[PDB]
C-alpha cells in the first residue's frame, strides 16, 4: 500500500480515506506521534489565521485604511501601529476567543473521548453547511494562503515594494514584458 | 506509553474530624492518654509516615502534599521580605547612597521602652538594621521603585495560596499512584530541563533585559527615579542599543551562529566591578546562558516514552569490579522504593551545597554594595555554614533509618552495601585512628605553642618567626589562579577572584575585597577544621553502619531506630541507637561550625576588611594581629573572644541593646540544657512522685498522670536547648560586634 | 453526548456543573471548569453576591457623578480617600462586616446543607416573587441585571479615570464632535 | 534558522548532521554498525530524525563556533 | 463553624495560644494606657 502522494513511500496508517484533506501526504510519520485531531486543530487553525492575514495585509498595501490609522504599507504597519498604541487592543478578542474556546477544545480532544473534530467550532451563523465538498475547499484554501503569506512575507522583506512584491514588479511574473527582442534575435 | 498520568479520584474525604481525634495516625496514641507521654509521642510520630501506614502509596501523597505546604511556607517567607521592603524600609534613601545609609527594613512598636531598638540607620528613618542582604539582592533586581517590591509581595502571596490549594488538591482530590512517583526517569529529566535550565534561561533574559541597563544606568550616576522603567526597556531596541551597541543587530546573529556580536552584554571578563565591588552582571548574565543550556543538555539523557535515552538500572549495574563483587547491583530498587534513601542523599548535597554557597559567596560578591556590607557578608557565611551543617547531619540520621527500616538482606545480597556492611570494623578502626592522630598534632600544636610562649620560649614556638609550618600547597594553587587570566584562561581580563591574590578592590574608602594571605596560623586552623570534620564523620559514619548490629548487640535491628538503651548489662549499654549516634554527632557538628565561623570572621575582620586613604594605606579591623596571636589558645581567648565582645556587652542603652540581651538569654538557655544533658529520668520521676502526693492531698490530681520526660526525649531536649543557646550567642555576638564597626 | 448550549464545540463533560437547569440561566456556560475545584454553591453564592453589589455600586456611582449630600463636596473619584479621612468609610466597613459575619455563618451552614439555597435570605418584604410560578423568573431577571451591572460597574470606573468626565464618561470628540460624520476623517479626532 | 551568506557555515552543520545521523545508536542499532535503514524508520520513526539532528545541531554549533574562534569562517 | 471544628478549637494548644494571646494583649494595652508603673 504505497502513499498516493509519495508513490514511492509507503502509505500512513493513520490516513485512511476520511478528514478531508487527505492526498496521503505525511513523509515522518507525524501521524503516529502527533494525535490526528490536534494537528487539524493546529492546521486549520494556521490556515484561517493565514487567510485572514494575506487578505489584510493585501488590502493594506492597496491603499484601504481606516479613519486615523497610519497611513503606511503592511511592512511597517505592524511598527506604525505599536508606536501608536492601539495593537495591543487586538488581544482582547484574540485573548477571549483563544483561551474560552482554544483551552477547552484542546483539552477536551485529549481528554474527552466523544469530542468535535479540530476545525469544528460549530459556528456556522449563516447555514452554509459544512459539507464534505466544503471541507476540501476550506483546507486547499488554507494550505495555499499558509505558502502565500510566507511568500508574501518574505518577498516584501527583501523588496520593500509595491503589491506584486517582485523587484520589478508584475513584469517579473510575465518575461513576454521583458524586451522580446532579445527573444526574437535567435529565430 | 510506559510514562503516564495515573491519579486517583477523591481518595480522603475533606473534614474537621479527624482534626478533633489527636494521634489518629497512629494505632497506640490513638486510644486516648493515659500519662504525660502521650503528648510528646504525639508530636514525636506526627511526620513518622513510615510507621503509620504500610503503603508506599499513601506514604507518598503524604509526602507531596507536605511538600506542597512547606513551599507555601516558603512562599509566604519571601512575600514577607518584599512587603517588609515596600512598606517598612528605607531602601529608597539606600538606592541615593548606598555607603552611608544602613539597611533597616524592621519597624518596632513603642509600647514598653523598646523604641529605643530604632536606631538612627541613616535617610531620616527608623528602625532595625537589616543583615540579610535583600536590598541588595533587589538592587541587583533593578527593582528601585517601591512599587515594584509591593507587587512582589502580592504575588508572592498569591503563589503561596496556590501552593496551599495544589496541597490539599492532590491529596483529597488527585492522588497520584506509585507508579506516577517512581517514574525517576522522567522526574530526572524534566526537573535537569524545565526547573534547572529553564530557570537559568528565564532569568538571564530578565537579567539581560532588565538587571543589566538598570544597573548600568545606576553606576553612571542616574538617579533611580529618572531611570526608564522596566516595561520601557524591554521593547525598546533603540535605548539598549543604546547603552549596549549589539540590540542593532537583533537575534539575527544568535541563529547564524554568530555569537561574538553579543560580547557586549555576554562578557568573561571576570574580576570585580570597580563602582560596587561586585562581579559584573553582565558575566553573571552569560554564566546563567552557559548554565541554562547545559542543564537543558542534559535533562536529554534517560529513558521516557520515546526509545532515546538512558536506564539508570543499566547504568548502575554495569559499574563492578574485582574488589567490589556486584558493584551497584540493587541499589536502584533502593533508591526507587525508599524515601530515607533519597533524603540520606539530597540532604547530604544539599548542606554540601549551602557551605559552597557560604565559601563562593564572601571570595566572589555576586551583589552590588554587599562586598562592602561586612555585616551582610558574615550573617551569610555563618549562616550558610550552619545550615549545611544541620543538614549533613540529617542526612546520616536518615541513613541510619533506611539502614534500619528498609535495608532487606535479600535484595542486597553482595553489592556494594552489603560488603560495606561486611567490613565496617576496618572502616571505623582506621578513622578512628585518622581522628587521633589529626587531633593529637593540630591540637598539640597549639597546646605547644601555649606552653612555649608562657615559659617565655617564643624561638620554639610553630610560628613565622620560629619553626615554620608553611601551606606550600594552598599557596601554589593560589599562585596559579593568579596567573590564569592570559595563561590557562586566555579569554580572561581579570582573576576569578581576588582572595587568590591580585589587587585591593576598594568602594568608597572600605575594601571590598583584597588577597587573602596564608600562615602557619591558617595551616594550623585548616587542619583544626580537617579534625573536627573527621570526628564528626566518625561519629555519623558509625552510627549509621553499626544502626543494624554490632558486636555488644547482636539484635540492635529489633529494637528500633531510636531507643534509650538495652538495660545496665553487658558492662552498660547507653546510647547504642543511631538517634543517640546523631545525637552526639550534632555536637560536634557544632563544634566544627562554630570553630569555621571564628576562623572567618578573626581572618576577616584582621586581613581583609578595613579602610583605604591617600596613597593606598590600609588599616584592617583589628590590626592585622591574626598571623602572630592565632597560634595559641590564649591568643584566641584574649584577642578574639574578650576583645570583640566589647561591643555586644557595652551595647545597653544603645540601639543594639537587644543583642546584648539575646547574649545572656542565649547563655542561660545553653546553660539550661546541661541540667538535661547531665541529669537521668528517675530523679526527675521520684521528684515527680513527691509533687504528686501533694496534689493528691490538695485532690489536684490530674487525670493524665505526670511523667518525667523519656530518655530520648531528655536528650533530645538537652541536645536542642544547648544548639539554641551557642547559636544564639554566636549570632548576637557577631552582630553586635560586626555592626558597629 | 450533551453539548454545552453556550459553547458546543465542547460537551457538558463538566458535569461538576451537575444536571441541566439546576440553577437559573443554566447554559453550561463553564470553559475553564473552576467547578471541578470548588463547590457549585458556593461560587453561585459568590455570583449573586457580587451581582448585588455591582448594581448597587453601579447606581451609587452615577448618583455620586449627579448628587450627593451636603458636606460631601466630594466628586465620585475621589470620595473614597476623602470619606476615610473623613471616617464614613468605618461606618460602612463595621455595619457591612456586621452583616457579612452574619451571611458567613449562614454560607458555612448552607455548604454544610442546612436548607439554604446559594443567595438566598429571603428578604422580599414587598411580597414580588410569593408567588411560585414568578420565582424562576425573576431569579433570571435578577441575575441578568447583575452581570450587565458587574461590566458596567468596570466600564464606569475605567473610562471615568481613563477620560476624566462625568456620567456619559466619554472623550471631548464623542460629546462635542460628530460621531456618526460620513465626510473625510483627518487623523487625530 | 541559516547563516548570513555564509556557505562554510552551511557545509559544517549539515555534515555534521550526516556523519551524528551515519554514527548515532539506539539500543545498539546504527546505520554504521550495519542495521537497515527501513526497520530503523520503524522501530524508532521520527525520534531517530529528531535526536540525530539534535545532537548533529550541537555539534555543528560547536565546530562553528571553534572554527570562528580559530579563523575559517 | 462545625460541632468538631468547635472540638478542635478546644484542644489544649489552640485555647493555650489564644488565652496566652488574650492576657498578653491585655497586659500589653495596659502597659500602653498606663506605662512605667513602680507603685501602685
Ligand atoms: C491575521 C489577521 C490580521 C492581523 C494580525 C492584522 C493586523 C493589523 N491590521 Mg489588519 N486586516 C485583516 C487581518 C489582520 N490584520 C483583514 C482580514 C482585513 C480585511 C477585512 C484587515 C484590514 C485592515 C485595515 C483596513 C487596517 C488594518 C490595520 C492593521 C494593523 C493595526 C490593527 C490594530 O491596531 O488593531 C486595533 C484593534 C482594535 C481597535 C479593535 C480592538 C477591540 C477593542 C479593544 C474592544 C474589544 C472588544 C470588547 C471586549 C467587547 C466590545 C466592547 C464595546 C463594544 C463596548 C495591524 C498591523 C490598520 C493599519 O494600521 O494599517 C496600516 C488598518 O487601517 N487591517
Ligand atoms: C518541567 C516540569 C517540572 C517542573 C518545573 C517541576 C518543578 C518542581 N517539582 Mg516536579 N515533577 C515533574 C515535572 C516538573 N517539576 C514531573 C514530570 C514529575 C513526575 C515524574 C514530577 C514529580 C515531582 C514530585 C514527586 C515532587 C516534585 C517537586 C517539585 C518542586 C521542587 C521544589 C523546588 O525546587 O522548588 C522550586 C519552586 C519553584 C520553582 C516555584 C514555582 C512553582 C511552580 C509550580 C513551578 C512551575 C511553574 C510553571 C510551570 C512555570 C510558568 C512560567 C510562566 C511564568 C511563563 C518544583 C516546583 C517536589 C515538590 O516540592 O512538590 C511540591 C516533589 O515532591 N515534582
Ligand atoms: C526567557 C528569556 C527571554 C525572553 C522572554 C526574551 C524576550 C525577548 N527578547 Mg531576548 N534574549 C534572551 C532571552 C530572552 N529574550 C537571551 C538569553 C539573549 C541572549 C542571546 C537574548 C537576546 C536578545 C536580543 C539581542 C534581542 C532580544 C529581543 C527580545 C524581544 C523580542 C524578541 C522576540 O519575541 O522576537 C520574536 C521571536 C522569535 C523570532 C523567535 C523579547 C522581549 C530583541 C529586543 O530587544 O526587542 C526589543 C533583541 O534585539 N533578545
Ligand atoms: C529535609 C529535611 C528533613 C525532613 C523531611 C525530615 C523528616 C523526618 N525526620 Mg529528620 N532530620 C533532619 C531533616 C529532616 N527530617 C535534619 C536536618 C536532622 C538533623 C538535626 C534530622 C534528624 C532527625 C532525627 C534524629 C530523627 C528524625 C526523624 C524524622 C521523621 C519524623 C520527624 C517528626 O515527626 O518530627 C516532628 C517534628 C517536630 C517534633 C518538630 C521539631 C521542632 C524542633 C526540634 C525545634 C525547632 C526550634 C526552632 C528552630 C527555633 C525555636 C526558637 C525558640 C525561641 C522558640 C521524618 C521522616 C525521626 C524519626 O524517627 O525518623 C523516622 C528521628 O528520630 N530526623
Ligand atoms: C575540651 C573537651 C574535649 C576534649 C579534649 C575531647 C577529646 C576527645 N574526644 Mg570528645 N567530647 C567532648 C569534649 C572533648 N573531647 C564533649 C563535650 C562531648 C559530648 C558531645 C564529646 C564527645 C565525643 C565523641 C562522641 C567522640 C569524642 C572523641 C574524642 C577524641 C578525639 C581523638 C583525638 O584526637 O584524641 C587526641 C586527644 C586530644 C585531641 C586531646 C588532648 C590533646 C593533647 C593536648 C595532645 C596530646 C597529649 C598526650 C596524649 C598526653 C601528654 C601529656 C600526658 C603525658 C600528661 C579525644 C580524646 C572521639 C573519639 O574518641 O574517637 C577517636 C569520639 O568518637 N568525643
Ligand atoms: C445604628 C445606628 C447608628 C449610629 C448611632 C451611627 C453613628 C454614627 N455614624 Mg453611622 N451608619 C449606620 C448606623 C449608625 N451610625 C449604618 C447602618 C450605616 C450604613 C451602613 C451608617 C453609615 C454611616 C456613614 C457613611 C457615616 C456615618 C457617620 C456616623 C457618625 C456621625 C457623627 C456625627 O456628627 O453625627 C451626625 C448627626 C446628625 C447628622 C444628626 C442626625 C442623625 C440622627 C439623629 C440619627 C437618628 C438615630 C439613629 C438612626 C440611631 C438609631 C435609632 C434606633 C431607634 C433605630 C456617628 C459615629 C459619619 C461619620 O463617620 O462621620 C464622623 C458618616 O460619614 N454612618
Ligand atoms: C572540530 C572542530 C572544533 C574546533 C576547532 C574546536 C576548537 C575549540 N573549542 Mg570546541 N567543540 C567541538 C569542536 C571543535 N572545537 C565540538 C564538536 C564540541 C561539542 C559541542 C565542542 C565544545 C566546546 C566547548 C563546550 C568549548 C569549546 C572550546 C573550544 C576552544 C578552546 C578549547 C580549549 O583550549 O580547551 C580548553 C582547555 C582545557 C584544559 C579545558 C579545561 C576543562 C576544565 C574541566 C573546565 C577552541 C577554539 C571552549 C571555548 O570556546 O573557549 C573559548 C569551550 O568552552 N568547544
Ligand atoms: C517575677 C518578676 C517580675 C516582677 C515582679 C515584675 C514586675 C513588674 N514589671 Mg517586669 N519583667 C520581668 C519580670 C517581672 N516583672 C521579666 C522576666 C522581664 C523581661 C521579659 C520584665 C520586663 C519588664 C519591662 C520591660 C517592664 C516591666 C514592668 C514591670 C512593672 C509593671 C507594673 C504594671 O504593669 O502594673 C499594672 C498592671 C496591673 C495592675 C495588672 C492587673 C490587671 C488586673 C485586671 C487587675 C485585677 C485586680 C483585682 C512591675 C513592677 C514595666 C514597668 O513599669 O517598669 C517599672 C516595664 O516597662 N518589666
Ligand atoms: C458559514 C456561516 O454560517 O457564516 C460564516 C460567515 C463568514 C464570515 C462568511 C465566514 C467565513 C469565511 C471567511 C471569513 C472566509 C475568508 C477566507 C479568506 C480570507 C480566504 C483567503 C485566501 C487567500 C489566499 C488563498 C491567497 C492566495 C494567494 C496566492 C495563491 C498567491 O500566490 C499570492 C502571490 O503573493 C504570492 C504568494 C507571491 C507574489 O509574488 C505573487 C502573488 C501576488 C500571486 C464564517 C467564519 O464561515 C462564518
Ligand atoms: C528537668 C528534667 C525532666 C523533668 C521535665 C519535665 C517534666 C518537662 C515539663 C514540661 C513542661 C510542663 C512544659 C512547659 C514548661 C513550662 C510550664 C512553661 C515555661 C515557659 C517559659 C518560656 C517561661 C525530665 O523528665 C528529664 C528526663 C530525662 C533527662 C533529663 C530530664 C530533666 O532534666
Amino acid at each position: 500500500a504505497k502513499s498516493k502522494a509519495i508513490p514511492f513511500l509507503d502509505a500512513p496508517p493513520a490516513l485512511d480515506g476520511t478528514m478531508a484533506g487527505d492526498k496521503g501526504f505525511d513523509p515522518l510519520l507525524l501521524s503516529n506521534v502527533v494525535p490526528i485531531q490536534w494537528a487539524r486543530e493546529a492546521e486549520l487553525k494556521h490556515a484561517r489565521i493565514c487567510m485572514l492575514a494575506v487578505v489584510g495585509w493585501v488590502t493594506v498595501d492597496l491603499g484601504f485604511t481606516v479613519p486615523y490609522a497610519p497611513q503606511v504599507s503592511s511592512l511597517a504597519a505592524h511598527d506604525a501601529a505599536v508606536d501608536k498604541g492601539v495593537f495591543l487592543g487586538l488581544l482582547i478578542p484574540i485573548a477571549l476567543v483563544e483561551v474560552l474556546a482554544g483551552i477547552p477544545k484542546c483539552f477536551q480532544i485529549m481528554n474527552e473521548p466523544d469530542a468535535s473534530p479540530g476545525g469544528d467550532y460549530k459556528f456556522d451563523p449563516l447555514g452554509i453547511g459544512a459539507s464534505a465538498e466544503m471541507q476540501e475547499k476550506e483546507i486547499s484554501n488554507g494550505r495555499l494562503a499558509m505558502l502565500a503569506f510566507s511568500g508574501i512575507v518574505t518577498q516584501a522583506a527583501l523588496t520593500q515594494g509595491p503589491f506584486p512584491y517582485t523587484y520589478n514588479g508584475v513584469e517579473d511574473l510575465v518575461p513576454p514584458m521583458q524586451s522580446v527582442q532579445g527573444a526574437l534575435s535567435i529565430l | 506509553s510506559k510514562v503516564r498520568v495515573i491519579v486517583d479520584k477523591d481518595p480522603v474525604a475533606t473534614s474537621f474530624e479527624k482534626w478533633a481525634q489527636p494521634g489518629h495516625f497512629s494505632r497506640t496514641l490513638a486510644k486516648g492518654p493515659k500519662t504525660t507521654t502521650w503528648i510528646w509521642n504525639l508530636h514525636a510520630d506526627a511526620h513518622d509516615f513510615d510507621s503509620q501506614t504500610s503503603s508506599l502509596e499513601d506514604i507518598s501523597r503524604k509526602i507531596f502534599s507536605a511538600h506542597f505546604g512547606q513551599l507555601a511556607i516558603i512562599f509566604l517567607w519571601v512575600s514577607q521580605a518584599y512587603f517588609h521592603g515596600a512598606r517598612f524600609s528605607n531602601y529608597s534613601a539606600w538606592l541615593l547612597n548606598p555607603t552611608s545609609i544602613k539597611p533597616s527594613a524592621q519597624v518596632v512598636w513603642p509600647v514598653v521602652g523598646q523604641e529605643i531598638l530604632n536606631g538612627d540607620v541613616g535617610g531620616g528613618f527608623s528602625g532595625v538594621q537589616i543583615t540579610s542582604g535583600v536590598f541588595q539582592m533587589w538592587r541587583a533586581s533593578g527593582i528601585t521603585n517601591e512599587t515594584e517590591l509591593y507587587w512582589t509581595a502580592m504575588g508572592g502571596l498569591m503563589m503561596s495560596a496556590l501552593m496551599v490549594f495544589a496541597g490539599w488538591f492532590h491529596y483529597h482530590k488527585a492522588a497520584p499512584k506509585l507508579e506516577w512517583f517512581q517514574n525517576v526517569e522522567s522526574m530526572m529529566n524534566h526537573h535537569l530541563a524545565g526547573l534547572l535550565g529553564l530557570g537559568c534561561l528565564s532569568w538571564s533574559g530578565h537579567q539581560i533585559h532588565i538587571s543589566l541597563p538598570i544597573n548600568k544606568l545606576l553606576d553612571a550616576g542616574v538617579a533611580p527615579q529618572e531611570i526608564p522603567l522596566p516595561h520601557e526597556l524591554l521593547f525598546n531596541q533603540d535605548l539598549m542599543a543604546q547603552l549596549y551597541p549589539s540590540f542593532k543587530k537583533g537575534l539575527l546573529p544568535f541563529f547564524t551562529l554568530n555569537w561574538g556580536e553579543y560580547s557586549d552584554f555576554l562578557t568573561f571578563k571576570g574580576g570585580l566591578n570597580p563602582i560596587t565591588g561586585s562581579l559584573w552582571l553582565s558575566d553573571t548574565a552569560h554564566h546563567h546562558l552557559a548554565l541554562a543550556v547545559l542543564f537543558i543538555f542534559a535533562g536529554h539523557m534517560y529513558r521516557t516514552n520515546w526509545g532515546i535515552g538512558h536506564s539508570m538500572k543499566e547504568i548502575l549495574e554495569a559499574h563492578k569490579g574485582p574488589l567490589t563483587g556486584e558493584g551497584h547491583k540493587g541499589l536502584y530498587e533502593i533508591l526507587t522504593t525508599s524515601w530515607h534513601a533519597q533524603l540520606a542523599i539530597n540532604l547530604a548535597m544539599m548542606g554540601s551545597l549551602s557551605i559552597i554557597v557560604a565559601h563562593h559567596m564572601y571570595a566572589m560578591p555576586p551583589y552590588p554594595y554587599i562586598a562592602v556590607d561586612y555585616p551582610t557578608q558574615l550573617s551569610l557565611f555563618t549562616h550558610h555554614m550552619w545550615i549545611g551543617g544541620f543538614c549533613v547531619c540529617g542526612a546520616a540520621a536518615h541513613g541510619a533509618i533506611f539502614m534500619v527500616r528498609d535495608y532487606s538482606p535479600v535484595q542486597s545480597y553482595n553489592n556494594l552495601l552489603d560488603r560495606v556492611l561486611r567490613h565496617r570494623d576496618a572502616i571505623i578502626s582506621h578513622l578512628n585512628w585518622v581522628c587521633i592522630f589529626l587531633g593529637t598534632h593540630s591540637f598539640g600544636l597549639y597546646i605547644h605553642n601555649d606552653t612555649m610562649r608562657a615559659l617565655g620560649r617564643p624561638q620554639d614556638m610553630f610560628s613565622d618567626k620560629a619553626i615554620q609550618l608553611q601551606p606550600i600547597f594552598a599557596k601554589w594553587v593560589q599562585s596559579l589562579h593568579t596567573l590564569a587570566p592570559g595563561n590557562t584562561a586566555p579569554n580572561s581580563l581579570a582573576t576569578a577572584s581576588y582572595a587568590f591574590g591580585g589587587d585591593v578592590v576598594a568602594v568608597n574608602g572600605k575594601i571590598a575585597m583584597m588577597p587573602i594571605q596564608l600562615g602557619t596560623a591558617d595551616f594550623l586552623v585548616h587542619h583544626i577544621h580537617a579534625f573536627t570534620i573527621h570526628v564528626t564523620v566518625l561519629i555519623l559514619l558509625k552510627g549509621v553502619l553499626f544502626a543494624r548490629s554490632s558486636r555488644l548487640i547482636p539484635d540492635k535491628a529489633n529494637l528500633g531506630f531510636r531507643f534509650p538503651c538495652d538495660g545496665p548489662g553487658r558492662g552498660g549499654t547507653c546510647q547504642v541507637s543511631a538517634w543517640d549516634h546523631i545525637f552526639l554527632g550534632l555536637f560536634w557538628m557544632y563544634n566544627c561550625i562554630s570553630v569555621v565561623i571564628f576562623h572567618f570572621s578573626w581572618k576577616m575582620q584582621s586581613d581583609v576588611w578595613g579602610t583605604i586613604s591617600e596613597k593606598g594605606k590600609i588599616t584592617h579591623i583589628t590590626g592585622g594581629n591574626f598571623a602572630n596571636s592565632a597560634l595559641t589558645i590564649n591568643g584566641w581567648l584574649r584577642d578574639f573572644l574578650w576583645s570583640q565582645a566589647s561591643q555586644v556587652i557595652q551595647s545597653y542603652g544603645s540601639a543594639l541593646s537587644a543583642y546584648g540581651i539575646i547574649f545572656l538569654g542565649a547563655h542561660f538557655i545553653w546553660a539550661f540544657s546541661l541540667m538535661f544533658l547531665f541529669s537521668g529520668r528517675g530523679y526527675w520521676q521520684e521528684l515527680i512522685e513527691s509533687v504528686v502526693w501533694a496534689h493528691n492531698k490538695l485532690k489536684l490530681a490530674p487525670a493524665i498522670q505526670p511523667r518525667a520526660l523519656s530518655i530520648t526525649q531528655g536528650r533530645a531536649v538537652g541536645l536542642a536547648h544547648y544548639l539554641l543557646g551557642g547559636i544564639g550567642t554566636t549570632w548576637s555576638f557577631f552582630l553586635a560586634r560586626i555592626i558597629s564597626v | 453526548a450533551a453539548a454545552a448550549p453556550a459553547t458546543e464545540e465542547a460537551e457538558e463533560a463538566e458535569e461538576s456543573l451537575g444536571p441541566v437547569g439546576a440553577l437559573v440561566g443554566d447554559v453550561g456556560f463553564d470553559p475553564l471548569g473552576f467547578t471541578e475545584i470548588l463547590p457549585l454553591a458556593w461560587l453561585r453564592e459568590a455570583e449573586i453576591k457580587h451581582c448585588r453589589t455591582a448594581m448597587l455600586a453601579t447606581f451609587g456611582f452615577a448618583f455620586t457623578d449627579f448628587w450627593h449630600f451636603p458636606g460631601f463636596d466630594y466628586t465620585t473619584l475621589e470620595a473614597h480617600d476623602a470619606v476615610i479621612a473623613q471616617g464614613g468609610m468605618s461606618q460602612l466597613l463595621l455595619w457591612i462586616g456586621l452583616l457579612e459575619v452574619f451571611s458567613a455563618i449562614s454560607i458555612d451552614q448552607m455548604l454544610r446543607g442546612s436548607g439554604r439555597e446559594p443567595g438566598d435570605y429571603g428578604f422580599d418584604p414587598l411580597g414580588f416573587a410569593s408567588d411560585p410560578a414568578k420565582k424562576a423568573d425573576l431569579q433570571m431577571k435578577e441575575l441578568a441585571n447583575g452581570r450587565l451591572a458587574m461590566f458596567a460597574f468596570g466600564g464606569f470606573v475605567t473610562q471615568s479615570v481613563l477620560t476624566g468626565n462625568t456620567f456619559p464618561y466619554l472623550f471631548d470628540y464623542q460629546t462635542a464632535g460628530d460621531i456618526v460624520a460620513i465626510a473625510a476623517q483627518g487623523a487625530s479626532p | 534558522p541559516i547563516p548570513q551568506f555564509n556557505p562554510a557555515k552551511a557545509f559544517i552543520m549539515m555534515f555534521s548532521n550526516i556523519l551524528i545521523i551515519c554514527t548515532m545508536s539506539i539500543q545498539g542499532k546504527s546505520l554504521a554498525r550495519g542495521t537497515p535503514h527501513d526497520e530503523m524508520v520503524e522501530s524508532f520513526g521520527i525520534t531517530w530524525l529528531l535526536a540525530g539532528t539534535s545532537l548533529g545541531h550541537i555539534v555543528g554549533a560547536g565546530a562553528i563556533l571553534g572554527c570562528t574562534a580559530a579563523g575559517f569562517l | 463553624m462545625s460541632k468538631d471544628l468547635l472540638k478542635y478549637l478546644s484542644t489544649a494548644p489552640v485555647l493555650l495560644t489564644a488565652w496566652m494571646s488574650l492576657t498578653a494583649g491585655m497586659i500589653i494595652e495596659i502597659q500602653r494606657f498606663f506605662p512605667d508603673s513602680l507603685s501602685f
